[PDB]
DNA sequence: GTCCCTGTTCGGGCGCCA
DNA sequence: ATGGCGCCCGAACAGGGAC
């Protein structure tokens, strides 16, 4: 019974033949999941079936949240992304809001649901199916198509736009001190309210999301033991703001200050007033690597001036709306993880680091998967847009566990690369 | 008899259309048979007359040389299929016998005419379309189309598929405790049930599959010790692949080399660990796809093993949830790993092997990782989930290997075994410079286009050194020149060089490779007592650096 | 701040059962964090857990009471409630209430609490007090210090009090707790005076049981 | 339903002093073990969270800590108000379980009970009831036995006895306890004796009377 | 502006299954 | 008869580094 709304058009990009990735592998609990998940979505009609007709495919995966609803559908559909078309409705429709990052605390809602309320466009649906498949192969694959509005297609949230914002007019309206953000299958509710207060609100708009056009949330979960819904939460008031990257001493031997020239070098590329031929003539001789100490008084007067250089925020930031974003992560020791974002080379818009996981949770790509998540919610909150990961790992390792880890609705574009001690310098900054 | 399924319906690929190929003329024994075919298949309803409109036409080719009540008077549509759009096979893979589980009673079915059975989109037919050369006597020859699934079309595979599936669907709702594994036109079926009770729904079932058109012939796998399914054989407590003939004569053709490669890759399902490797070095190289290959030698000794194991009778056991799984690793040839997956030590499942250099620079732990890693995706598809891990290496060498890596690396739930050639690092850089040892200012360089360099250094005590070299590049030299200063040095020294790229490829903690010049590095460090390594930027002319440029090149090198 | 204070019926027939009352006011039971928890103090014992009200309505009780035991909370009127059925001798103790709040992540204490109730449990009703003076008798007043005494034997509802020469004793007196004799209460108490004074001036040892609105004075 | 057990039940300190408590689990509780302390007027107040954590308004010499199943509970330089019974509790698996608490009394120089006995009066035996109490008032520390052995050293069935808490005046105790006879035994019997074992000096204090008057 | 390496996807034979 | 899968060599290709 969906709604007697209009079939928007909608089309792909000229000579772009849709997805047709092939399913990888499930776990017997994901597929149970995936399964009784979709068949209801069978017979409420937001769904149907279809045979090898289509060529078309794209990935399918549960991951189980944490929350009183249960286990959440996900469709990987990155490259449908990217095959449909300029989407205007987003365009406008989804303008970021500055004051969003500037906020006590902000909210995640997956409002996914509301997407079902609508219909799809009747000639483009074969562009949606996915492909439940079974332990040891008992029987073939078993393709769905979808009917409605998909969840997590760019399309969806921007032809929604419309719908979505009459229904969050009242809210809005009646307290318009917060600001709401729409991102694929999430809201964005931040205010500089008291926890408490904060998350009271919360729940109104949840309410009232319910009241009109039945547009059901996942429901969290609260607990005793280890409290993790009080982190829920995101306080981006306090967001780690990059600035730790240093070096200092007394007796320094060849070694150390040939290390710390050779930084410095590469630096110059993030700061410009930056003196490296200083040291070098410090250490202009074939001498001892190691027990050599050129302790030097005049090097020191502009050692310590580099510093006054690179003394604070670096004079380039610029965001530029048309450009992509770019995420580099690397594995600077134990536990802690690094991480900066920028849309063009050593001119880094913003910095920061994924520290140590309060819990005995130990899993290298745990921690890795984490930090990009968590990443991604920052480059979200501020500029809108999922930069492209250049993940510190093997294209084989990642793809065999990023799924068992990976809780959020929305995914970003990854690829996988190594570091040079350049980066793994400790001095980030890419 | 023709199945009431609802047809999917199917398009030719945007861009061409119907396949028109002309119709050479048949032995005239060969065209009477043709005849008997179409005929036959007409008086039944598999194929249909069609009218004088259809342009379109595939060959056909007779030969019913065959047993009998078989024979051949197919179609060759090659060139349909390359107009017919693409389908997704809706395939993930073949079942295993290890996945299956222990029931009290089993069958096999199977079903006749299969592809013969279900319908092809009426409007998609008029592609189909064929001639039958007439015998020189009638100027014009007789005209047909197939009104089923013709063989040889990209198309029937995955339709028959999902027909099957549709047509099982409603059956298996209305009774989940039959367990029915679809493969093509092979329906193996289980159930906990006294033969009685299970012989019933087995009919029942054929009743309905019949119904919709899939007959059940009595070539039912009755005998309940033994199943011939998918190959393998199914017995109430074991499973096993009796057809492992082989040739032994034949195995001196490069093109056999290939067969029994492939023959024991297989044959490793249940017989352990076997490096193929042996053979498959020979099939490496060889280029000319029928003279034979010398190198059996070496295999008189290598696959002599391989022999004696195909010979040992093996076999593994089904899987059951109560239990575990388990899989362990072994360490053979130099980049040829083995694990079995168990649940009751003795009590083995499947058994399998790993051999593959990620890159062109691995090491001992990194193929493990790669195996285990490996295993994981088959295990989480043969029964859906992470067995656990006997890991032949020691806790620590794990520890230190993975935490100085910078880069993430990882391994599911593991414990400690210990039994074959041990998986270790074998040197280790140092962390800092160690004091009261040597330190070689390193450096090498070349022109693109001289094809020759030169590769040599400097040491903190004025010793010098300088080595042209042929056939080398810019990034070449840098890495031999490690080299030089290795074989060089000390009990301890304090390698420095400017080529990151050289500093790198070592950092990894190499053991192997197929590049002499590494491999050499790496053997060399291995004796080496104290090893460490720094970096530096060479047009900045730091230390020593400054000197060793003008030393390789007074401006140029010579 | 903050503040609970408990009340319930004091008193109640084995078998039968109660509901006690927590009335609080600084916080809500509508708050993310906050809570509200019954506590139990059996008499001479510890400290015993009976069940945790949660915000989200989610209620749990010891393993041991919920059978007998279910709690409730007018959250309108700041109030959360504790109900136990069929109540027998053991029970008779002090309960009190706390406000528990997930102050934040890794901290969940109870914060405030507030002296609790006494709730007895006893088939016996309202009996006055048999008061006997303990005279040295026998052996007669010897050091120049003297130890009188009184006992209070046979009183019910256990609050009763007891003084010394109409207050103007305070110096050196003792009061012994009661003990359940034969489901009464037996208390007594005696004091210490310099030789001279009692044997000259009379000392006396008053008697209070509000529940049987009995004052009674004992000399000697 | 982790089995909380604070070791030291009552210990002694002085002013000035300096006192670590012990409380143990059952299983790693991860630090989720908090302190409350109750004072003797009955007030329960919040001292510590997590095992480590100072509560808004409790005192510096309040310092917490512990680790695994392990942990305690240290005040600097105890204070006339610290003497209380202060409770251990948990939170990591719901059944929130309280180990018994740890007394923290005054120590004084200990001091023989001043043993007075009262006999039986005919106030009350003319009603068949023939009450003896033999208080034993101020004594350090509450250690203390006492025995009601009539003609035959029998304790007598009928033994009733509670004793005082600490006076916050000479630090000391006080217990009384009264033997319970019918008149028929009280006729029966001979003399009543009191006996009193302390760390005086190794003496039975035993205080007696005789008379069977009804 | 062109090579260096170098880490992946195909072709391509094979064995195995219907 | 085409269609699936894994295996085990070449070829081709595109992309960080860098002269």
């Amino acid at each position: 019974p969906i709604s007697p709304i209009e079939t928007v058009p909608v089309k792909l990009k000229p000579g772009m033949d849709g997805p047709k990735v092939k399913q990888w592998p499930l776990t017997e609990e994901k597929i149970k999941a995936l399964v009784e998940i979709c068949t209801e979505m069978e017979k409420e009609g937001k769904i149907s079936k279809i045979g090898p007709e289509n060529p078309y495919n794209t990935p399918v995966f549960a991951i189980k949240k944490k929350d009183s609803t249960k286990w959440r559908k996900l469709v990987d559909f990155r490259e449908l992304n990217k095959r449909t078309q300029d989407f205007w409705e987003v365009q406008l429709g989804i303008p970021h809001p500055a004051g969003l990052k500037k906020k006590k605390s902000v909210t995640v809602l997956d409002v996914g649901d509301a997407y079902f309320s609508v219909p799809l466009d009747e000639d483009f649906r074969k562009y949606t199916a996915f492909t439940i498949p079974s332990i040891n192969n008992e029987t073939p694959g078993i393709r769905y198509q979808y009917n409605v509005l998909p969840q997590g297609w760019k399309g969806s949230p921007a032809i929604f736009q419309s719908s979505m914002t009459k229904i969050l007019e009242p809210f809005k309206k009646q307290n318009p001190d917060i600001v709401i953000y729409q991102y694929m299958d999430d809201l964005y509710v931040g205010s500089d309210l008291e926890i408490g207060q904060h998350r009271t609100k919360i729940e109104e708009l949840r309410q009232h999301l319910l009241r009109w056009g039945l547009t059901t949330p996942d429901k969290k979960h609260q607990k005793e033991p280890p409290f993790l819904w009080m982190g829920y939460e995101l306080h981006p008031d306090k967001w780690t703001v990059q600035p730790i990257v240093l070096p200092e001493k007394d007796s320094w031997t060849v070694n150390d200050i040939q290390k710390l020239v050779g930084k410095l070098n590469w630096a110059s590329q993030i700061y410009p007033g930056i003196k490296v031929r200083q040291l070098s003539k410090l250490l202009r001789g074939t001498k001892a690597l190691t027990e050599v100490i050129p302790l030097t008084e005049e090097a020191e007067l502009e050692l310590a001036e580099n510093r006054e250089i690179l003394k604070e925020p670096v004079h380039g930031v610029y965001y530029d709306p048309s450009k992509d974003l770019i995420a580099e992560i690397q594995k600077q020791g134990q536990g802690q993880w690094t991480y900066q974002i920028y849309q063009e080379p050593f001119k880094n818009l913003k910095t920061g680091k994924y520290a140590r996981m309060r819990g005995a949770h130990t899993n290298d790509v745990k921690q890795l998967t984490e930090a990009v998540q968590k990443i991604t919610t920052e480059s979200i909150v501020i500029w809108g847009k999922t930069p492209k990961f250049k993940l510190p790992i093997q294209k084989e390792t990642w793809e065999t566990w990023w799924t068992e880890y990976w809780q959020a609705t929305w995914i970003p574009e990854w690829e996988f690369v190594n570091t040079p001690p350049l980066v793994k310098l400790w001095y980030q900054l890419e | 008899p023709i199945s009431p399924i609802e047809t999917v319906p199917v398009k030719l690929k945007p861009g061409m259309d119907g396949p028109k190929v002309k119709q050479w003329p048949l032995t005239e024994e060969k065209i009477k048979a043709l005849v008997e075919i179409c005929t036959e298949m007409e008086k039944e309803g598999k194929i249909s007359k069609i009218g004088p409109e259809n342009p379109y036409n595939t060959p056909v080719f007779a030969i019913k040389k065959k047993d009998s009540t078989k024979w051949r008077k197919l179609v060759d549509f090659r060139e349909l299929n390359k107009r017919t759009q693409d389908f997704w096979e809706v395939q993930l893979g073949i079942p295993h016998p290890a996945g299956l589980k222990k029931k009290k009673s089993v069958t096999v079915l199977d079903v006749g005419d299969a592809y013969f059975s279900v319908p092809l989109d009426e409007d998609f037919r008029k592609y189909t379309a064929f001639t039958i050369p007439s015998i020189n006597n009638e100027t014009p020859g007789i005209r047909y189309q197939y009104n089923v699934l013709p063989q040889g079309w990209k198309g029937s595979p995955a339709i028959f598929q999902s027909s099957m599936t549709k047509i099982l669907e409603p059956f298996k709702k209305q009774n989940p405790d039959i367990v029915i594994y679809q493969y093509m036109d092979d329906l193996y079926v289980g159930s906990d049930l006294e033969i009685g009770q299970h012989r019933t729904k087995i009919e029942e079932l054929r009743q309905h599959l019949l119904r919709w058109g899939l007959t059940t012939p009595d070539k039912k796998h009755q005998k309940e010790p033994p199943f011939l399914w998918m190959g393998y054989e199914l017995h109430p407590d074991k499973w096993t692949v009796q057809p492992i003939v082989l040739p032994e004569k034949d195995s001196w053709t490069v093109n056999d080399i290939q067969k029994l490669v492939g023959k024991l890759n297989w044959a490793s399902q249940i017989y352990p660990g076997i490096k193929v490797r042996q053979l498959s070095k020979l099939l490496r190289g060889t280029k000319a796809l029928t003279e034979v290959i010398p190198l059996t030698e070496e295999a008189e000794l290598e696959l002599a093993e391989n022999r004696e194991i195909l010979k040992e009778p093996v076999h593994g056991v089904y899987y059951d949830p109560s239990k575990d799984l388990i899989a362990e690793i072994q360490k053979q040839g130099q980049g040829q790993w083995t694990y079995q997956i168990y649940q009751e030590p003795f009590k083995n499942l499947k058994t399998g092997k790993y051999a593959r250099m990620r890159g062109a620079h691995t090491n001992d732990v990194k193929q493990l990782t790669e195996a285990v890693q490996k295993i994981t995706t088959e295990s989480i598809v043969i029964w859906g989930k992470t067995p656990k891990f006997k890991l032949p290496i020691q806790k620590e060498t794990w520890e230190t290997w993975w935490t100085e890596y910078w880069q993430a690396t990882w391994i599911p739930e593991w414990e400690f075994v210990n039994t074959p050639p041990l998986v270790k690092l074998w040197y280790q850089l140092e962390k800092e410079p160690i004091v009261g040892a040597e330190t070689f200012y390193v450096d090498g360089a070349a022109n693109r286009e001289t094809k020759l360099g030169k590769a040599g250094y400097v040491t903190n005590k004025g010793r010098q050194k300088v080595v042209p070299l042929t056939n080398t590049t810019n990034q070449k030299t840098e890495l031999q020149a490690i080299y030089l200063a290795l074989q060089d040095s000390g009990l301890e020294v304090n390698i420095v060089t400017d080529s990151q790229y050289a500093l790198g490829i070592i950092q990894a903690q190499p053991d192997k490779s197929e590049s002499e010049l590494v491999n050499q590095i790496i053997e060399q460090l291995i004796k080496k007592e104290k090893v460490y390594l720094a970096w530096v930027p060479a047009h900045k002319g730091i230390g020593g650096n400054e000197q060793v440029d003008k030393l390789v090149s007074a401006g140029i090198r010579k | 701040q903050i503040t609970l204070k408990e009340s319930g019926p004091g008193i109640v027939q084995p078998s039968q059962p109660f509901r006690l009352t927590c009335t609080f006011s600084g916080f809500s039971l509508s708050t993310s964090g906050i809570g509200v928890t019954w506590i139990r103090q059996p008499s001479g014992k510890g400290l015993e857990w009976l069940a945790t009200i949660w915000w989200d309505d989610d209620n749990r009780y010891n393993p041991s009471l919920k059978s007998r035991l279910t709690v409730s909370k007018d959250t309108s009127n700041n109030q959360a409630f504790l109900n136990m059925m069929t109540v027998e001798t053991a029970d008779t103790a002090i309960y009190y209430c706390a406000q528990s709040a997930i102050t934040s992540v890794t901290d969940s204490a109870m914060d405030h609490w507030g002296q609790g109730t006494s709730v007895t449990v006893s088939s016996a009703a309202t009996t006055p007090p048999s008061v006997y003076p303990l005279a040295p008798g026998s052996a007669a007043q010897t050091n120049s210090m003297v130890t009188l005494g009184c006992l209070v034997k046979g009183y019910f509802p256990e609050p009763v009090t007891v003084t010394w020469n109409s207050g103007s004793l305070s110096s050196g007196v003792h009061t012994f707790p009661a003990v359940l004799q034969s489901d009464l209460y037996t208390l007594s108490s005696s004091v210490t005076v310099p030789s001279s004074t009692w044997p000259s001036e009379t000392v006396t040892c008053n008697v209070a049981h509000p529940a049987s609105s009995t004052k009674v004075d004992k000399k000697i | 339903d982790i089995q909380m057990t604070q070791t030291t039940s009552s210990l002694s300190a002085s002013l000035g002093d300096r006192v670590t408590i012990s409380c143990s689990a059952s299983q790693d509780i991860s630090s989720y073990l908090n302190w409350y302390q109750q004072k003797p007027e009955g007030t329960v107040k919040l001292l510590i969270y997590y095992t480590s954590s100072l509560h808004s308004g409790v005192p510096s010499a309040f310092s917490g800590s512990g680790s695994g199943t392990d942990y305690s509970l240290t005040i600097s330089n105890l204070e006339p108000e610290d003497f209380a019974t202060y409770y251990c509790q948990q939170y990591s698996k719901f059944p929130w379980t309280f180990g018994g608490g740890t007394k923290l009394e005054i120590k004084r120089a200990d001091a023989a009970p001043t043993v007075s006995i009262f006999p039986p009066s005919s106030e009350q035996l003319t009603s068949g009831g023939a009450s003896v109490v033999c208080f034993l008032n101020n004594f350090y520390p509450k250690d203390i036995n006492v025995a009601w052995a009539i003609d035959g050293s029998a304790a007598a069935n009928g033994v009733l006895n509670s004793w005082t808490d600490q006076d916050s005046k000479d630090s000391t105790y006080s217990m009384s306890s009264t033997l319970t006879l019918t008149a028929d035994e009280y006729e029966a019997a001979n003399s009543y004796t009191c006996a009193a074992t302390h760390k005086t000096s190794t003496s039975p204090i035993v205080k007696s009377f005789n008379a069977n008057e009804c």
